[PDB]
């Protein structure tokens, strides 16, 4: 009854520093928002 | 003489005017089913005149009314044949159309939308009368095709049912199996020689005209139920009884026989298809026949003998007998509306009771349609001086001094035993019997809507065949001189069919042997053709579509080719190309590596 | 031609100036107007096809359908006045522009002469009708969907874009009229062998082909109403128009390099028309309706035949219209139960007494009864299929067979048999979702009277 | 859970504006926007289309082409001429490679 | 109708000649037909072509007038080619309509003469084929695509032949 | 139809509703009435006999040599009634049975007329969501303390209350809608 | 007059898109007027006082 617009998971997908992660490619988390490292 | 053309043209348009009174507000307000009663009545006084004339003169009329597209080379129009078949069934058919329709006001009494009922009968008229008188083939086919679909919406009138509607489904799926030899046929006339119109068709006489004839013979079997596909008549009893005595008892079935009369010309050059429908009419003749004698439904009895019939006429078209195969369809439409219609009165009159076992002795209880049966029944044997005896008889003789299958032969005259067998069967079972049908009696037949039209049919069942042979054309040289065995066989044949019948029906009265099993059920399950190739064709039809063809090589394997595949290729690539320690010795190093490539691409082809 | 286009673009300020209130009738109302003055391109009372001017064209071919485009968007503002009546007032006035664009883009590509001209305004078309399927499409797979409709026709683009700018060069200019009248004979080297793929496969993709259809079930499944009548009736048969105006070059290869193509579509007509027998979504099943009997088309585009281009163009028009109701009324199905579901919703006639009269007229029109165009269409297409080789009977001889069948189970499990017990009640009709379908039938009474007019350039 | 609208029910606007036409919730939009669909899309479209279409004359010269058939057929018949000749561009105009 | 064009033979007609007492319904009827059906017919349509006598108006049939074909015209002259090509796809249809009435009247010399079909109406027969040898000879094989270079190209081929087996038979 | 499908069927119900197939699929035979009712007062000799048996294991193989010997001696065509299963009449006035919530959306001009009649509708409606809660209430108060349920619904147990899941047993769109 | 409101101020936006559109149609023919009765089937001469033959 509602387009369906996309849901929490369907985004989620989009986050991760690289959208198809492969092995030792998910290793690489997103990078701080910040621009800044602890 | 406009009389004529005016005469032939005007019928459709009084036909045509009970649809659109429908399509306005007007006929709420007068009522529908006594107009369109009376404007039938109209078309066949109508019909009549050019009857006569043709009587007086044989002429014949082609009437090119309207002009439908140049299309360069093959121009299509809108033309209507008067030969002596197209008017000849005209008068016939209005007239059991008139009969049905006040038989149909009684019929369908208490039903909430009448109007809609007697409005697709028409209609059924329109397009049966247009399939009649058809000059250019598209026409024809417009006649083909549209009986086909209203008789769809017409066989299913009670939706709601499934099985009426299962039956529909049937009667299309048959009727399209048709269609593909009639396309057949029409392509092949619209290559080769050029026009889809009769008179021109007819100039390929001296050809080969096989490709073509045999795909109107494919088209008959599919309309007439022949051994192919004869099912669906049976199935069609799902539908009123009016409509299964004015469309499945004559106008709708007899389309096939009617089809390849108006092609004979070219029929009768090919020798190899006359004997193939000589002897599939045949083998349909007893196989429906056969499946007849035990079938315990009455409506159900009478639909076989429509198709045995004609397979008979079938067999008169295989024999190369046209103008006699016509003769019989007139005299069939007047019995067979008369039988079924009787019926109607008496599964109308009990509680609608469909079943012989439970119905008896309506001769006392209503001798006016049991008066009517017989009468009815008498015709459908062939009794002497009645309707079918003038064509019947001009039939089996000819079958019996001919050259022909000897197989044939002899199935055709014990289907013509089988006849009156099943004829037996009927009145001994149906009016002949001590009553069984439920306790409390309600019979009414009074109504002038049932007796009228009833009486009616019955005076042409009486009359129509002396009054067609004498008038008709003097045809085809029939052969009078034969030895007195064969002379007689058809008379013969038909009195000890109902002997043998009357002895087996006392047989049963007898306290004795209650289970008979002698392959009596190949006879009453119909041959066990609807029982297997029903189940099968329907099975291994769909199964191969959505296991096969709809996921196997729709969806995964022509997803995974050519859609997915070039998803993997490059999803991959990108993984390998992507996936980067970051430090810069590494990115470095491949700068290495470009510049000696680099060096050496320049060195090779200095 | 810009009477059938200015005006058009300036149905766009209108939807946008206009109050929130009348923009509907304001763009329904003129645009039907658009389609009045669009019929006066029929008038041609000679063989001399009408060049407008330097840019624009209207011959035989375009003409049909320049009026059918200009004829669905008043339908397709009036299909879509239910859902996206739910929308925020700036959403709606972008969906009319949206679908106003598409006809203004239309309208020029099946008028236009040069044929990267089609090609600029052919890939546009994309753009529109992605925007209609994605951002208003109902179920969580559009986005997949419009992916499969924007690659599988890009990636068939670009080959014709390098082709067009290749005949360019080999000839000259890519002016239809001259490259007509001029002598561009290829000559059945391996080379051209790939010419004629690369110019003919873009148009085969957007035509579904059996082996590139896939993309159209999914796209008219999530589309919206507006869409799927979009994508059947207009946007497919670009495919079409694009390979009768593009074979008048590449003459001599197509008479051996089309076998592979033709025997692809006359099995694929079998098979596509099959899995429509056992689909349970209804509009699953109109979209392979829709590839089967366009796999026809594809089978007289290339055998090439006076009456083939004759019988296509019949059919391309006619099925168009006919898709479209199917199209339509499976939307009012859908908008009441609220599910594709083809099993569910049975006996809708005892609830909707005349939807089931178009339901019928509509199904008629699907499978060939006689005196209608779509009859003319494929009897032509017939023809002309057994002259190439006798054989091709049986192949689109089973066709019409299962074409039967499916087009009558969609009237007898979705209009007859007994009601459903309670689903959601379903409300009565609404006079606009009857107009929009007697809007659909009227015009395919009106054509069938006189098929002149619809009869292609052959 | 992540917080988002319940279910919309979709209303019978044929309970209120029993008249409903289909067209907008608010009754006088939707009178005005069936008197002008009907009026603009039946009455003066199908009518004065068909009108205009209908009377469209000689459309593609076949009104033309079944006199001067009929000419040329008067013409060719009575002067004795073949009625539809077996070459149309003459052969004298025809330079065909002389060798070959 | 030109007489001429569509012709049509004269009638014969066997006279009257009864033989028994009773009366034709026929002969009554027409008395009737020609008194309550074709009276008032036939007075409303005078009428009408009275109506049509006043302003009585005229029109003419366009003649075109020829022009250079494509042997005369030179190659690559879009222009010249344009004119001519039109010539010819205006003769595709002047010369298939001719063929339309040889298929027409050929259809009304089967339906005029039954049963004699087989003779009587071999005067168009020998002339469907004398005019169906003809259009197959310069207008069928050509695709949909027909064009006048293509039909200078049909006939060309085959010029070759009737000067390749004519110099074959030496 | 109405009453609900026991899960298991007993002996009893299996013999005895062979006495109902085949007596029935012996008056097809049998198409006269004294040559039946003959016929068949043989046939309950036959189940009469047999009939204090009381070795289960017997009779439970006297039952499954009687249900072959009728399938081999069944008639293809019997006697099934119409509005009965398979037998004509049976979906016929089906078409006319529409479903009665459908009256809800009917024109107020529609409606209009036979007005009496919607004032006693309005009033059957009070009554169904008058009891909606007691209802349901019941249908769980009484709920099984097992896992073993019945499709068998309860009776109403009190006054004025209405007994439960009614409204489409009664508001059943009528048989013959004619 | 140009009523406001969407009262004539925007119902004449469509109409008079048409003018211009048969403004510019009837000016494309100005351009492409070469040949403007110079073409072979149509080269009449001039009838008296007329200026062209096509406009
Ligand atoms: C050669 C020519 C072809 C011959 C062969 C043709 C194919 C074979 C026949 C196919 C028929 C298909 C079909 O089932 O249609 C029935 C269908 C009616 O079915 P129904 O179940 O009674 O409809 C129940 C509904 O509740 C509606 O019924 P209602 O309860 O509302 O009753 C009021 C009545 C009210 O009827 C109206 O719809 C009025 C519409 C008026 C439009 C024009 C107004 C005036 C314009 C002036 C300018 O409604 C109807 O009964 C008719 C419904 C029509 C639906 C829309 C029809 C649009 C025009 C169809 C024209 C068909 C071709 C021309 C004939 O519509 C037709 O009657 C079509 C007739 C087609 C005749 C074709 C030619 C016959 C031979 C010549
Ligand atoms: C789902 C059902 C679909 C049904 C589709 C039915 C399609 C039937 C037609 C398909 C085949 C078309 C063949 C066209 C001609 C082929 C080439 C040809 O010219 O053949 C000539 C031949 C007549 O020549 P003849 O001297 O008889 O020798 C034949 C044997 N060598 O001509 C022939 O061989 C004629 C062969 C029969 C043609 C008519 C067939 C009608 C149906 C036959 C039975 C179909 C199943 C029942
Ligand atoms: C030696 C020979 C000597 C002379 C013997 C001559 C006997 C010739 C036969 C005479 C009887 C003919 C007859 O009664 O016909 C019955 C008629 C059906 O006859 P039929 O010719 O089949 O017409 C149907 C279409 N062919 O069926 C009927 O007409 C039944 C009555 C119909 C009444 C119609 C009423 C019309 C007016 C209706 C409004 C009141
Ligand atoms: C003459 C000598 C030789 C004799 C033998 C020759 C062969 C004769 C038979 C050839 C094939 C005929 C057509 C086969 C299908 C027949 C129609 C059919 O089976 O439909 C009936 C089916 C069930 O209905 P029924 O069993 O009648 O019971 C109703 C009351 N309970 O109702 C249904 O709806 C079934 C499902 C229908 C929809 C799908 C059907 C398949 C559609 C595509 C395949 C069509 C058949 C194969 C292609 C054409 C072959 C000719
Ligand atoms: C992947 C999808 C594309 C696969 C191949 C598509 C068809 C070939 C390329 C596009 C069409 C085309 O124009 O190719 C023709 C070209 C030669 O052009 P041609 O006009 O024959 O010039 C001959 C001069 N003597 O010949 C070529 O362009 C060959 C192109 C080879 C690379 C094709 C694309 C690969 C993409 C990865
Ligand atoms: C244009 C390209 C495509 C565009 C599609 C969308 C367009 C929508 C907007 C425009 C709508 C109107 C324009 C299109 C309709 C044109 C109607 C028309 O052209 O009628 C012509 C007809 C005159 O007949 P004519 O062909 O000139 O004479 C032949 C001489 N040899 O004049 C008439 O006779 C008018 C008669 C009116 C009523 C006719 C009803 C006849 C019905 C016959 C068939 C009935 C059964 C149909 C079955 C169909 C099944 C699906
Ligand atoms: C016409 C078709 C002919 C088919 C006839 C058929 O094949 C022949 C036939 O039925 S062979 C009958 C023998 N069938 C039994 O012998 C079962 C006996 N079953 C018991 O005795 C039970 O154990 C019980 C004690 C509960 C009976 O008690 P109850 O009174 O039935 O409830």
């Amino acid at each position: 009854a509602r387009q369906w617009q996309p849901d929490i998971e369907w985004a989620e997908q989009f986050s991760g520093a690289v959208m198809y992660p492969s092995k030792e490619t998910a290793h690489w988390k997103p990078p701080p928002w910040n621009d800044v490292d602890i | 003489m406009n009389i004529f053309t005016t005469s032939i043209l005007l019928i459709f348009i009084l036909l045509l005017s009970p649809i659109l009174i429908s399509m306005s507000n007007l006929i709420k307000h007068i009522n529908f089913p006594l107009y369109t009663t009376t404007s039938i009545k109209f078309s066949f006084i109508i019909s009549l005149l050019p009857l006569l004339m043709f009587f007086h003169n044989n002429m014949e009329y082609m009437i090119t009314t309207w002009h439908w597209v140049t299309m360069n080379s093959m121009e299509l129009k809108m033309s209507f044949k008067t030969d002596f078949f197209s008017i000849l069934f005209t008068s016939v058919a209005l007239f059991v159309t008139w009969s049905i329709m006040q038989f149909s006001s009684w019929y369908m009494h208490s039903d909430p939308n009448i109007n809609r009922f007697i409005k697709y009968l028409t209609l059924f008229l329109i397009t049966m009368l247009i399939l009649t008188s058809a000059n250019n083939m598209f026409q024809l086919f417009i006649g083909w095709e549209g009986v086909g679909i209203m008789s769809f919406l017409l066989i299913g009138w009670w939706y709601g049912r499934t099985d009426a509607n299962t039956a529909a489904l049937q009667a299309i799926l048959y009727n399209r199996i048709g269609d593909i030899g009639f396309i057949l046929a029409m392509v092949w006339f619209s290559l080769n020689m050029n026009s889809w119109e009769l008179q021109q068709i007819m100039f390929s006489n001296n050809n080969d005209n096989l490709i073509p004839l045999m795909g109107l013979l494919i088209a008959a079997t599919g309309k007439s139920a022949q051994f192919g596909l004869h099912p669906w008549l049976p199935s069609a009893m799902e539908g009123p009884t009016p409509v299964s005595a004015l469309l499945h008892s004559s106008t709708m079935v007899v389309a096939g026989i009617f089809l390849l009369v108006r092609f004979h010309p070219l029929t009768t050059n090919n020798n190899f298809i006359l004997t193939t429908m000589l002897c599939l009419g045949a083998l349909t003749t007893l196989f429906t026949a056969i499946c007849a004698l035990t079938q315990n439904d009455i409506k159900k009895i009478i639909a076989f003998s429509t198709s045995s019939q004609l397979g008979l006429m079938m067999v008169t078209l295989g024999m190369n007998q046209p103008h006699l195969a016509f003769l019989h369809i007139c005299t069939h439409a007047f019995f067979k509306a008369m039988l079924f219609m009787c019926s109607g009165s008496i599964i109308h009159s009990l509680a609608d009771e469909q079943d012989i076992r439970k119905m008896g002795n309506i001769t006392k209880i209503m001798p006016f349609t049991s008066s009517c049966l017989v009468i009815g029944s008498l015709a459908l044997t062939g009794m002497p001086f009645l309707t079918g005896f003038y064509s019947k008889d001009l039939i089996i003789e000819a079958i019996n001094t001919c050259n022909t299958n000897a197989w044939a032969l002899l199935i055709t005259l014990i289907a013509t035993s089988m006849t009156a067998m099943y004829s037996m069967r009927i009145i001994y079972f149906v009016t002949m019997t001590k009553p069984r049908f439920p306790p409390l009696i309600s019979i009414n037949e009074n109504d002038p809507d049932l007796m009228n039209p009833i009486k009616r049919l019955a005076f042409g069942s009486i009359f129509a065949g002396f009054v067609i042979s004498y008038n008709i054309p003097p045809t085809s040289i029939p052969v009078l001189t034969m030895p007195w065995f064969l002379k007689t066989t058809a008379l013969i044949i038909s009195v000890l069919g109902f002997l043998i019948a009357l002895e087996l029906n006392n047989l049963t009265m007898k306290l004795s042997m209650n289970k008979a099993n002698p392959y009596s059920s190949f006879s009453t399950l119909l041959g066990f053709f609807p029982s297997i190739i029903h189940r099968i064709t329907p099975m291994k039809s769909l199964n191969l579509s959505l296991k096969t063809s709809l996921t196997l090589l729709d969806l995964i394997w022509l997803e995974k080719t050519i859609p997915k595949s070039t998803s993997t290729l490059h999803t991959n690539m990108t993984t390998l190309t992507t996936n980067q320690k970051g430090l810069i010795k590494l990115y470095f190093m491949s700068f290495l590596i470009n510049i000696i490539l680099i060096i050496i691409l320049y060195s090779i082809n200095l | 031609m810009l009477k059938i286009i200015l005006p058009s673009l300036m149905l766009l300020p209108l939807t946008w100036l206009s109050s929130p209130k009348k923009t509907w009738t304001n763009v329904t109302s003129y645009s039907f107007l658009i389609s009045l003055t669009s019929l006066t391109l029929l008038w041609q009372t000679d063989e001399n096809y009408k060049n407008f001017s330097n840019m624009f064209s209207s011959d035989p071919l375009s003409t049909p359908l320049i009026i059918l485009t200009a004829w669905l968007l008043p339908l397709m503002l009036m299909a879509s006045q239910n859902h996206l009546k739910k929308d925020n007032n700036v959403l709606q006035k972008l969906y009319i522009s949206m679908l106003i664009s598409l006809q203004i883009l239309l309208i020029m590509t099946f008028s236009a002469t040069e044929l990267i001209m089609f090609y600029i305004l052919f890939e546009a078309t994309l753009i529109p009708t992605l925007i209609i399927i994605t951002r208003w499409g109902n179920q969580t797979e559009r986005l997949n969907a419009g992916i499969y409709f924007l690659f599988y026709t890009l990636i068939g683009s670009i080959p014709l874009l390098i082709a067009l700018i290749l005949i360019q060069n080999h000839v000259g200019t890519l002016n239809l009229m001259i490259l007509s009248f001029t002598t561009h004979t290829l000559d059945a080297s391996w080379s051209n062998n790939l010419l004629w793929l690369a110019c003919m496969m873009a148009f085969l993709i957007k035509m579904p082909l059996y082996g590139v259809h896939l993309w159209l079930p999914k796209a008219h499944v999530e589309a919206p109403i507006a869409g799927s009548m979009i994508l059947a009736a207009i946007l497919l048969k670009l495919g079409s128009y694009g390979m009768i105006r593009i074979s008048i070059i590449l003459d001599p290869l197509t008479k051996y390099m089309a076998y592979p193509f033709i025997l692809l579509s006359l099995w694929g007509m079998i098979m596509t028309s099959s899995i429509c027998l056992r689909q349970t979504d209804l509009k699953s099943l109109i979209a392979y309706s829709s590839v089967s009997h366009m796999a026809l088309v594809i089978a007289s585009i290339m055998i090439q035949t006076p009456w083939s281009f004759m019988g296509a163009t019949m059919l391309m028009i006619a099925h168009g219209l006919t898709s479209s109701l199917l199209f339509c009324l499976a939307n009012s199905n859908y908008e009441r139960i609220h599910s594709r579901t083809m099993i569910m919703a049975r006996g809708l006639q005892m609830v909707f007494p005349l939807m089931a009269t178009w339901w019928l007229m509509a199904s008629l029109a699907n499978l060939a009864l006689p005196p209608s165009i779509n009859l003319m269409g494929e009897l032509f297409i017939t023809m002309s299929l057994f002259s190439w080789s006798n054989f091709t009977i049986i192949l689109m001889g089973i066709n019409i067979i299962i074409t039967g069948m499916y087009s009558m189970y969609m009237i007898i499990t979705t209009q007859r048999g007994k009601l459903t017990n309670h689903m959601i009640n379903l409300q009565p009709s609404h006079t606009r979702e009857l107009t929009l379908m007697a809007l659909h039938m009227i015009p395919l009474i009106l054509l069938t009277t006189s098929p002149k007019l619809i009869t292609g350039l052959t | 859970q992540w917080q988002e609208d319940p279910e919309p029910e979709d209303e019978n606007v044929y309970a209120k504006n029993p008249d409903f036409h289909g067209y907008d919730s608010d009754p006088v939009v939707d009178v005005w926007n069936m008197r002008a669909v009907f009026f603009f899309g039946f009455s003066i479209v199908l009518v004065f289309g068909t009108t205009f279409v209908a009377y469209v004359p000689d459309y593609r010269m076949q009104e033309w082409a079944r006199r001067e058939a009929e000419r040329l057929v008067k013409y060719r018949e009575v002067n004795g001429l073949p009625i539809m000749e077996s070459n149309y561009f003459d052969p004298s105009k025809i330079q065909l490679p002389e060798d070959d | 109708w030109d007489k001429d064009v569509y012709p049509e033979p004269p009638s014969r007609t066997p006279a009257p000649s009864p033989q028994t007492s009773l009366p034709n319904p026929i002969t009554y009827l027409t008395k009737a037909y020609d008194l309550v059906v074709d009276w008032p017919v036939t007075l409303v349509r005078e009428f009408i072509e009275r109506q049509h006598a006043k302003n009585r108006t005229y029109y003419y049939h366009r003649q075109y007038r020829r022009v250079p074909d494509i042997t005369e015209c030179k190659e690559g002259d879009v222009l010249c080619i344009y004119e001519a090509e039109m010539q010819w796809r205006r003769d595709f249809k002047v010369d298939q309509e001719i063929m339309n009435i040889i298929q027409e009247r050929l259809k009304a010399c089967q339906q005029r003469e039954g049963e004699n079909y087989q003779q009587n109406c071999a005067k168009e027969l020998e002339q469907f084929t004398k005019v169906t040898k003809a259009y197959q000879d310069r207008y069928l094989d050509l695709g949909a695509y027909y064009s006048a270079r293509k039909c200078l190209a049909k006939q060309k081929q085959r010029m070759l032949e009737e000067r390749k087996a004519a110099r074959q038979e030496a | 139809a109405f009453c609900a499908p026991p899960a298991y069927l007993t002996h009893q119900q299996k013999v005895l509703r062979l006495y109902k197939r085949a007596l029935r699929h012996l008056e097809s035979w049998c198409i006269h009435r004294d040559k039946y009712r003959y016929f068949a007062c043989l046939m309950r000799a036959r189940f009469e006999e047999h009939k204090n048996e009381k070795d289960m294991m017997r009779a439970t193989q006297l039952l499954r040599e009687a249900e072959e010997e009728f399938w081999q001696n069944q008639h293809p065509q019997p006697y099934i009634f119409p509005d009965s299963p398979g037998g004509t009449s049976f979906e016929r006035y089906e078409c006319y049975k529409v479903p009665e919530w459908c009256l809800d959306y009917w024109h107020p001009s529609e409606k209009a007329m036979y007005p009496d009649y919607f004032s006693k509708r309005e009033q059957w409606k009070k009554l169904r969501m008058e009891s909606w809660d007691r209802e349901v209430k019941q249908l769980q108060e009484e709920t099984s303390p097992d896992g073993i349920m019945t499709e068998a619904l309860p009776p109403a147990r009190r006054e004025g209350d209405l007994p439960p899941l009614w409204w489409h047993i009664v508001t059943r769109p009528r048989e013959r809608p004619t | 007059l140009f009523q406001l409101l969407r009262e004539h101020w925007v119902h004449i936006l469509v109409p008079a898109g048409f003018v211009f559109g048969c403004y510019l149609d009837r000016k494309d023919d100005e351009k492409l007027t070469a040949f403007r009765n110079k073409s072979m089937l149509f080269q009449r001469e001039l009838r008296p006082n007329e200026e062209v033959t096509w406009k």
